[PDB]
């Protein structure tokens, strides 16, 4: 929430990325941002940091010579720049906030100081590909007398054909979030990714109630809106 | 650099049980500045505990962490179904910061049927070419579960992809999602299509069909 990021994006193999942490509270005060980054399926591993209000940074050996961090006060916002991207570096990068409370100072007492992060961006996935971007075809997965069970019918949306990872999907803008079900994507075998949102309501809603899926695909700089209504006879 | 790892990879219980992750370094953690974090589904990591032992803002009297020098351990006292997710310890007595790989918690619960429906393909969609039946099998939970596509009753293979949820968060089932894909006029030469389910909460295989064509 008041960590917000840049958005997913795919890049080029030699090219770099500047991946962006801006704090919501309009100000770094003490505290330290780090950058840790996650392959899809895997696990966690820290790149480095920067901690403003001491003009101090450093980071992880197995980067060296490819990383740089900075942080402007003016916008509250911190970056890092991974250079010289190959396939591996294929990944979720979250800025993760740290913070020192060493009497006064940035660390100096007590027992353990400032290697933890209490608060986490939402990730950016960085995806390094030579295959150029492309947006999702969204298709209606309509409620009908084949989708109904007791006084319930499911309905959703197909999100086609994109690349590459990821895709995020809401309901209603964010208002509906219970029976919502969003499946992980599969890679087809055309190379690009596939997936799908259902979500279960009352049938006597069906009339009276819109039911919009919004399909966010950023490395596209897509967003598509989907209404999906019972199909006419 | 010091090598976190973690035990079990995959820890399988139900809710109510408690949980105790194993965390051992491969040298000695200063201060006990050992971390836990909770990675729940499509979600970025969450601080459980710091210092090894102290919970942090805002987490729940169930989890506790324990430890020194090499050996540290998180508990789950009495396990929830929201719990469902990766847990990972970090160390940060000493530069660089590293992670355990990390411990997967899966809830066992009991068996329930799958709520299945089916949706034939778009006609926007199938303007361009391709037609995608999709086949829709909600909140079930043995994760097991068999889905064969018939169309004409002729039983399909080699051109469905499916995936599953994890489990719920609420309710520890799963939902899958089978996609048949055909093109245009292979799905037109054709009539009936038909998604037949097995699972262990099903007493037979239940089929959902719809003839193409038909309102």
């Amino acid at each position: 929430q008041l960590l917000e990021q840049s958005g997913a994006e795919v890049k080029k193999p030699g090219s770099s990325v500047q991946v962006s942490c801006k704090a919501s509270g309009g100000t770094f005060s003490m505290y330290g941002f780090n950058w840790v980054r996650q392959a899809p399926g895997h696990g966690l591993e820290w790149m480095g940091g920067i901690i403003p209000i001491f003009g101090t940074s450093n980071y992880a050996q197995k980067f060296r010579g490819r990383v740089t961090f900075t942080a402007d006060q003016a916008t509250s916002t911190a970056y890092m720049e991974l250079t010289n991207l190959r396939s591996d570096d294929t990944a979720v990068y979250y800025c993760a906030r740290d913070f020192g409370p060493d009497w006064e100072d940035g660390d100096s007492y007590d027992g353990s100081g400032r290697g933890f992060f209490d608060f986490w961006g939402q990730g950016t996935l960085v995806t390094v590909s030579s295959a150029s971007t492309k947006g999702p075809s969204v298709f209606p997965l309509a409620p009908s007398s084949k989708s109904t069970s007791g006084g319930t019918a499911a309905l959703g949306c197909l999100v086609k054909d994109y690349f590459p990872e990821p895709v995020t999907v809401s309901w209603n803008s964010g208002a509906l979030t219970s029976g919502v079900h969003t499946f992980p994507a599969v890679l087809q075998s055309s190379g690009l990714y596939s997936l799908s949102s259902v979500v279960t309501v009352p049938s006597s809603s069906l009339g009276t109630q819109t039911y919009i899926c919004n399909v966010n695909h950023k490395p596209s700089n897509t967003k598509v809106d989907k209404k999906v209504e019972p199909k006419s006879c | 650099e010091l090598v976190l790892t973690q035990s079990p990879g995959t820890l399988s219980l139900s809710a109510g049980e408690r949980a105790t992750l194993s965390c051992r370094a491969s040298q000695s953690v200063s201060s006990g500045s050992l971390a836990w974090y909770q990675q729940k589904p499509g979600q970025a990591p969450r601080l459980l505990i710091y210092g090894a032992s102290t919970r942090a803002t805002g987490i729940p009297d169930r989890f506790s962490g324990s430890g020194s020098g090499t050996d540290f351990t998180l508990t789950i006292g009495r396990l929830e179904p929201e719990d469902l997710a990766v847990y990972y310890c970090q160390q940060y007595g000493t530069s660089p910061y590293t992670f355990g790989q990390g411990t997967k918690l899966e809830i066992k619960r009991t068996v329930a049927a799958p709520s299945v429906f089916i949706f034939p393909p778009s006609d926007e969609q199938l303007k361009s070419g391709t037609a995608s039946v999709v086949c829709l099998l909600n909140n079930f939970y043995p994760r097991e579960a068999k889905v064969q596509w018939k169309v004409d009753n002729a039983l399909q293979s080699g051109n469905s992809q499916e995936s599953v949820t994890e489990q719920d968060s609420r309710d520890s089932t799963y939902s899958l999602g089978s996609t048949l894909t055909l093109s245009k006029a292979d799905y037109e030469k054709h009539k009936v299509y038909a998604c037949e389910v097995t699972h262990q909460g099903l007493s037979s295989p239940v089929t959902k069909s719809f003839n193409r064509g038909e309102c």
